């Protein structure tokens, strides 16, 4: 065994002789070490799930709140400190609503994305020019997931520091350069809605390295048509029996 | 306005109150409650401007069920009148002022005594047998001098409030569609739904 | 950190005071940073009310922006609002709440100088306080502060009784001052202040009977030398 | 920045605090030493703390801390009745003060709260129990039953092989039956060491004395020993 | 301007007329008096043109921000009171707005509550408002059962609009109807007074005092 | 804070059982304060001060045990707290919502940890028409607790020992008054104890009817009751 | 005392058409009984296909056009080049006007375009931003001679069917544009010889899925 370090580590918001801004650095290998979330996109719709975990029979289940609502046409999952998030959410329920009323017209996903961005691109705690007014890169990542008429059904990344790639289907948390590895190796330009919502789910049984129920997976969707609905309990399972079946194909 | 009475008697406190609400040319509602519950022991019927008579004991309401609940300790009829005073004189000289007349009445738990404040909308608050607001009390307050003797049974003191009531139904321009009688003792608030004609 | 300022005061040249049946007295000495300067120029003792006065021990420009400091919250916070001139007791809170701010304050040092404020009000008649950088203060008999602070305190136990007129106490300081000068000693290099009898020969007016002059007079150059012969 | 769990280590520290839902009603219990001797008992036994007319709030942490919380709550409980005219809700009421002690971290710098919260009591008009509790944290979490404190964990073990979801305590009396059991575990000397309170459907909260305390405690421990 | 709204067995019913005018001069027939706030909840436009569409529509944002945030619907009477206490805070700047939000709820039944400028909140059964208000009130008044046949109850607001718009200057053009159940509320219609009124006076014998 | 320790503030919680040492004793008819004055030199004047015995309302008082020019500045606002809660009532202040107005203060600092704790320790005796006679106490902690007899300062666990062995809750005021002299005897690190090394408070059921006198006793007042046993 | 307002008069028309719209107004720009200019346009090319005109005060209204003209600019830098629904610009212009809500823009205004489904469209404004979508509405002072005649000759009113007594209303037909065109200018024709602030020329924006057309026609000069 032994011991690598720079002397430019720590160092918060000052570069390193390379520039990298190892405080912001380190604010992403945290969402590596989360809850594991999933998203997948069809031209169908998009689907999330995450792992719920619970860890007790008294804790009702759903006060683990990891998949939450932004308009009719958007979700997010997310991965991380679920409780740093909170703020991050308002501030997109608001800026969606807020653009309903000013414009008449849903939001366009990719703006409320990068507009979810913009706000955890205010961190600091001394700034000349524009004011950044708050404390600490915002601790969680998400995946956006909605629709719109113009650019069909989409998935986004927001990362912590404050930009975003718009994957065709991604994962993050404990489980995610595993997870993500074999999401590279299964998804294809023609997934169906019911193709993927299973998908999400072997993806999970593997990098959970565990047998799954409603217990421990939460599953979500959203289509043009019927909206942003999570999936109740019930309908979770019989997807999941639905998997034990499909699997034991071959 | 706007009828604004109430009367303290011996064992309790009695507050009437039009039933009226009037938007110019049309009578809106013909049962309008026009008091709120600042706790247990002690009532607030008012009149006055539009929407700053309800806004303005709302938020009294607010405030003493909040020093109830904090000090779990029902705060004295002395005490919630004297605050409700500062709350008016302070937005007298402030930007626009809550134009707001009240009569407050509660049982004192601690002095088992009944007690009636009036206080006008310049936080003016003195402590009274009987007391009206608006024009209310020139046909009334004849009859009170008159009838009126401080050991009244809560019985004794209602009929001399129907006969108030009576002469401002009769020399009284204005159709208040209506009393509510309510009542304020050692048992708390109830009110008298069996009134314009007992 | 309030330590340290204590250590300031605790070097830098010795002051005192002294409270008797008819008046207070306070006095320190001119050290003349050179024979060029006039130390006329510069006063340590100095008035606050007419009815009040102070010296310190310490850091010279700390003690002039604290008197100017001190004087004006005496009318902003007293006289302005009363129409007199405030106590002895509570001239000297407003002080110490003054010194007591930049102890627990950030980004300021605390004061490198102990006061003896000295004064007399209507009802709790005369008295003499001490207040120190860390902004507590305490009321004295007698005390001194400075380097010949362990010396002259001692000499104060000694020689003072609760029957000292205030010629008595206007004696003492000066011998007490006497032991510990660091310069020559004559009028020139000593400040001495008293706090007695009301003085109408310098109101500047004579035609309202209800306010009769300063108590607060601040001994001359002349005053002290014919002390010190028959001294 | 790690300084939140610094804090939640106060939480265990602290006056052991339980919770506990029935088929309709609420309990909760909590608290220390009887009395040094030489205290005065009738002016703080304020154990568990009411909201509003229908909700109610136990703690397990710093005892000066906890009143910050106990009014920042009690506040916001009659500001929504004022601007929205409607008892605050069991989840809201609990979501404000769990995101009360999360603003207590990402903002300024400034030091989170010792104390995990319990809090109880029936939304208005609907007749469904809700038991939730907070930490230092910023989460909420919703519990059929739950504890936070000193000697938590034996509790929680305790009542995990106690509750079951299947029945629930139906009856008033019995639901206080069992949140005693739970208690006597960890305590210190029994019936003087811990209080409880008790709220039924539509702010009818009637919280417990010395007196009714013990036709319990001496009315368990006769079953108990029975063998 | 006139518009009425009103509870019953079936829900509640709201109907309006749609006349704007200048002084003497009608510049549309063709305004929304009733404000679709969200599919769950009316508005009535009456008083300020801007100050309701506008204060309404935003209403109904300050509405979903709180279905987001509480993940259930909004009470008219807490709907009601986010408006009210917005509007008596801007009082005596001129705003000009008297308009009924109704809703139909689990737990609150049909439920109107009035809401104007000056910062009045009430609840009632019975509510109109406008230049011809005092003309609705006079049919409703005399007209009106509680358990009213979901049709008639709806027959019965198309008409109280109409004695108004015949009578007021102010007010005319055409009614717009509306149900609202609690499964949300139905359009039904827009009726223009113009052929209205003639078909009402073949079938009810009524209005004899006008020659046609 | 690293097991769940509040360390600024044991820094002065301790800092405290140096300073001072004060008293408290509630009879069944009034109520008792009392303290041990800082190391006194010949020439302070003793008879200003009143340095550690402070009035807060003409039917409340605290003592304070704890850096003198900290308790002035909270002292200072408790002072107008009883004001405000007068000129919007019209009511006396209760003593409970007093003293927590303060421990809400103290705690204040307990967590806003950008400035610094309180010294002080109090002990609040007060008398409201809800809540009998009342003694209360308030560490930098920011906590306060009831008390029918308590101590504050140095020798304190020392006193809190001969306090709950002579202490029985019939007792009058002037019994509970001797009762807080007799445990300084003990507590006390001046061999001896004068009327100068004292100040003393009472809340009594009035000099003549149903109603409250408070009485911070003057110099000649304590020589004259240390006179019934101490030192004569 | 100072008068930050003005009158400059002109007159507005604007109507929705079943595959088009036309939005047109006049070209005198006036102070009281002295002419400012014969030719100073009132009706504005916005892009994204929407035609816009605020009239009634010039400078607020042109500085109301500016504004939002812009509010176009950052829409599409704001979402990648977006297309405004004219349902949209319609909403964002009541927030423009309410926005001076006590101070208002002192402009009866206009826009016309295309819905997102193809059909025309006309939205009407206060100056303080009640909005409703119209057939044809008028803006301006000669206000008053158009509608009549337009609600006659456009929507048919109090036109019957010959000879079916009164029971059959003369039916809607819809128009091309080249009629419209033949209504508005005769509507302001008319309205030129009988309003002293309308005159000296006529111009008209014409919407199509093809893009945006100026059509400009003479007009009375006294």
């Amino acid at each position: 065994m032994f011991l690598t370090r720079s002397e430019y580590d720590r160092g918060v918001s000052t570069f390193s002789p390379e520039g990298r801004l190892f405080q912001v650095e380190y604010s992403l290998e945290a969402i590596k070490l989360g809850s594991t979330a999933i998203g997948i996109a069809t031209k169908e719709g998009v689907v999330l799930g995450v792992e719920k975990r619970a860890t007790s029979p008294l804790l009702e289940s759903d006060s683990i709140e990891k998949i939450v609502e932004i308009d009719r046409h958007i979700g997010c999952a997310m991965s991380g400190l679920t409780a740093d998030a909170r703020s991050m959410i308002e501030h997109a329920r608001t800026a969606a609503v807020t653009h309903n009323l000013y414009y008449d017209e849903d939001i366009n996903v990719e703006s409320l994305t990068q507009s979810v961005c913009d706000l955890a691109l205010r961190f600091g705690e001394g700034a000349s020019g524009e004011e950044r007014l708050m404390s600490r890169p915002f601790g969680v990542a998400l995946l956006i997931a909605g629709h719109d008429a113009d650019d069909g059904y989409q998935l986004f990344h927001a990362e912590p520091s404050g930009t975003f790639y718009r994957y065709n289907a991604k994962a993050i948390g404990s489980g995610s350069e595993g997870a993500q590895a074999e999401l590279l190796n299964e998804w294809h330009s023609s997934l169906t809605l019911k193709e993927a919502e299973l998908l999400v789910l072997k993806i999970l049984k593997q990098v959970m390295e565990e047998k799954l129920d409603e217990n421990n997976a939460q599953l979500s969707c959203i289509t043009k048509q019927d909206g942003f609905k999570i999936y109740d309990n019930e309908k979770t399972a019989e997807l999941i029996k639905e998997l034990k079946e499909k699997e034991a194909a071959e | 306005m706007d009828i604004i009475l109430g009367i303290r008697v011996q064992d309790s406190v009695i507050l009437a109150s039009s039933k009226a609400v009037t938007r110019g040319i049309s009578v809106l509602k013909d049962s309008d409650d026009k008091t709120r519950q600042l706790s247990p022991h002690t009532l607030m019927s008012f009149a006055g401007e539009a929407g700053d008579t309800v806004q303005f004991a709302e938020y009294i309401q607010a405030n003493i069920q909040l020093y109830s609940i904090r000090e779990d300790y029902e705060l004295s009829p002395q005490a919630v009148s004297s605050f409700v005073r500062q709350e008016l004189a302070k937005s007298i000289r402030s930007r626009r002022p809550y134009q707001v007349n009240v009569l407050i009445g509660g049982y004192d738990k601690k002095k088992n005594k009944p007690e009636l404040y009036q206080i006008d909308y310049l936080g003016t608050k003195v402590e009274l047998p009987y007391g009206a607001h608006g024009y209310s009390g020139f046909y009334t307050f004849s009859l009170l001098d008159h009838h009126y003797r401080p050991d009244m049974t809560t019985e004794e003191g209602l009929d001399l409030l129907k006969l108030c009531v009576q002469e401002l139904e009769k020399r009284m321009p204005m159709d208040f569609k209506g009393v509510i009688v309510k009542i304020v003792d050692k048992d708390g608030i109830r009110q008298v739904d069996d009134f314009q004609a007992q | 950190q309030i330590d340290y300022a204590l250590t300031a005061v605790k070097q830098g040249v010795t002051s005192l005071g002294i409270k008797a049946t008819n008046g207070v007295v306070i006095a320190t000495e001119k050290k003349s940073s050179s024979p060029l300067a006039m130390s006329e120029t510069l006063s340590k003792v100095s008035l606050l009310t007419p009815d009040i006065g102070a010296v310190y021990s310490g850091m010279g420009p700390d003690y002039r922006v604290l008197v100017d400091k001190s004087r004006k919250v005496a009318h902003t916070s007293y006289k302005r609002i009363y129409g007199e001139y405030p106590p002895t007791k509570l001239l000297v809170s407003e002080v110490a709440k003054i010194m007591q701010e930049a102890t627990q304050s950030g980004g300021v040092r605390p004061f490198g100088v102990s006061l003896l404020i000295a004064g007399h009000d209507e009802f709790n008649g005369f008295s003499l306080y001490q207040v120190d950088p860390s902004g507590s203060y305490f009321p004295w008999k007698a005390t001194a502060i400075g380097k010949g602070s362990v010396a002259a305190k001692t000499f104060l136990e000694k020689r003072w009784n609760d029957e000292l007129e205030l010629e008595d106490a206007i004696h003492i300081a000066l011998l007490t001052l006497k032991e510990s000068v660091e310069g020559e000693f004559n009028g020139d290099t000593i400040e001495l202040a008293i706090i007695g009898d009301e003085n109408p020969d310098l109101l500047g007016y004579t035609g309202i009977p209800t306010d009769k002059g300063p108590r607060f007079r601040k001994l001359t150059s002349q005053e002290i030398n014919d002390r010190l012969e028959a001294l | 920045i790690f300084q939140v769990e610094y804090a939640l280590e106060a939480v265990k520290r602290g006056t052991c605090a339980v919770g506990v839902k029935g088929k309709n009603c609420v309990v909760l219990g909590c608290e220390r030493r009887s009395t040094l001797k030489l205290q005065d008992t009738r002016i703080t036994p304020s154990k568990v703390s009411k909201i509003d007319s229908h909700v109610v709030l136990s703690f397990s942490g710093l005892n000066a801390d906890s009143r910050i919380l106990i009014e920042k709550a009690r506040v916001e409980a009659q500001s929504h009745r004022l601007t929205l005219e409607d008892p605050v809700t069991v989840e809201y009421l609990t979501r404000y003060v769990a995101g009360v002690q999360q603003r207590y971290t990402q903002s300024g710098g400034v030091r989170p709260f010792g104390v995990s919260t319990l809090i109880a009591g029936f939304d208005p008009r609907d007749d469904e129990p809700k038991l939730y509790q907070t930490e230092p944290s910023g989460i909420y979490s919703s519990w059929s039953a739950q504890t936070i404190g000193r000697n938590s964990k034996t509790v929680r073990e305790f009542l995990e092989k106690n509750y079951d979801r299947k029945e629930p305590p139906a009856t008033v009396e019995e639901c206080v039956k069992l949140t005693v059991r739970s208690l006597l575990e960890v305590v210190q000397t029994g019936a003087k060491n811990i209080e409880i309170t008790v709220v039924k459907p539509d702010s009818d909260i009637v919280a417990l004395s010395s007196e009714e305390i013990n036709q319990y405690v001496t009315q368990i421990e006769q079953e108990k020993q029975e063998q | 301007t006139t518009t009425l709204a009103f509870r019953f067995q079936g829900g509640i019913i709201v109907a309006v007329d749609s006349r704007a005018t200048a002084g003497n001069w009608v510049a549309s027939q063709t305004v929304k008096r009733v404000i679709e706030i969200n599919p769950f909840l009316l508005g009535t436009m009456a008083g300020g043109a801007a100050d309701c569409q506008f204060w309404e529509t935003w209403l109904g944002s300050q509405c979903r921000l709180h279905e987001l945030r509480e993940k259930e619907r909004i009470s008219v009477a807490a709907a009601s009171k986010i408006l009210s206490n917005l509007v008596y805070q801007y009082k005596g700047a001129g705003l000009s707005m008297g308009t009924m939000i109704c809703g139909y709820t689990r737990k609150e039944g049909p439920t109107i509550y009035y809401v104007d400028s000056d910062g009045t909140r009430l609840k009632g059964d019975i509510f109109c408002v406008g230049s011809g208000q005092t003309f609705a009130y006079g049919v409703l008044d005399s007209n009106y059962k509680w358990d009213l046949s979901v049709e008639d109850a709806l027959y019965l607001g198309k008409r109280s609009i109409l004695a108004a718009a015949h009578r007021d200057a102010y007010s005319g053009g055409s009614v717009n109807l509306y149900h609202v159940t609690e499964d949300g509320w139905i359009y039904h219609g827009n009726h223009d007074v113009g052929e209205l009124f003639w078909k009402v006076k073949e079938e009810e014998g009524s209005f004899n005092n006008v020659i046609g | 804070s690293p097991e769940g320790r509040l360390y600024q503030v044991e820094y002065a919680l301790e800092s405290i059982s140096h300073a001072g040492t004060a008293i408290g004793i509630m009879a069944s008819d009034g109520i008792v304060l009392a303290a041990e004055r800082k190391v006194t030199s010949t020439l302070l004047e003793q008879d200003t001060s009143t340095e550690k015995l402070y009035k807060l309302n003409d039917k409340i008082a605290v003592a304070v045990a704890g850096l003198t020019a900290d308790a002035e500045i909270l002292i200072n606002t408790a002072r107008i707290h009883a004001q405000n809660y007068l000129k919007t009532y019209n009511e006396d202040i209760p003593v409970e919502i007093l003293v927590r107005r303060l421990s809400d203060i103290k705690q204040g600092y307990t967590q806003h940890g950008g400035l610094r704790p309180f010294g002080v320790s109090f002990i609040y005796a007060g008398y409201d028409d809800r809540y009998g006679y009342q003694l209360y106490t308030s560490n930098p902690s920011g906590n306060y607790t009831g008390w029918k007899a308590i101590s504050v300062g140095a020798n304190t666990s020392a006193a809190q020992t001969l306090l709950q062995m002579d202490y029985k809750d019939d007792m009058k005021v002037d019994d509970a008054i001797e009762l807080a002299l007799k445990t300084l005897s003990k507590t006390t690190d001046s061999s001896a104890l004068t009327y100068d090394r004292l100040e003393f408070a009472t809340i009594r059921k009035g000099a003549n009817d149903g109603e409250v006198y408070q009485k911070i006793f003057k110099p000649q007042e304590i020589k004259d009751i240390l006179v019934k046993t101490g030192i004569t | 005392q100072f008068n930050p307002y003005g009158d400059n008069g002109g007159t507005i028309l604007g109507i929705a058409g079943e595959d088009f719209a036309v939005l047109a107004g006049d070209t005198r720009n006036i102070t009281d009984y002295s002419i400012n200019s014969r030719y100073e346009p009132k009706v504005f090319d916005c892009g994204d296909n929407i035609v816009m005109s605020a009239n009634g005060f010039a400078a607020d209204g042109d500085a109301l056009v500016k504004r939002f003209k812009n509010s176009v600019k950052w829409y599409h830098f704001d979402h990648n080049d977006k297309k405004l629904s004219i349902n949209s610009a319609a909403r964002n212009i009541q927030h423009l006007l309410y926005g001076k809500r006590f101070f208002p823009y002192y402009v009866h205004t206009i826009i016309a375009g295309l819905d997102e489904d193809g059909k025309g469209a006309v939205y009407s404004f206060d100056p303080v931003g009640s909005y409703e979508r119209e057939q044809c509405r008028a803006g301006g002072a000669a206000a008053s001679l158009i509608m009549p005649f337009l609600d006659n000759q456009v929507n048919f009113k109090n036109q019957y069917e010959p000879g079916t007594n009164g029971k059959v209303k003369k039916p809607l037909k819809y128009l091309s544009v080249e009629e419209v065109i033949k209504l508005v200018r005769d509507s302001f024709t008319s309205a030129t010889e009988r309003h002293i602030q309308v005159g000296d020329g006529l111009e008209i924006l014409i919407v199509t899925k093809d893009g945006v057309r100026k059509e400009f026609y003479e007009l009375k000069r006294d």
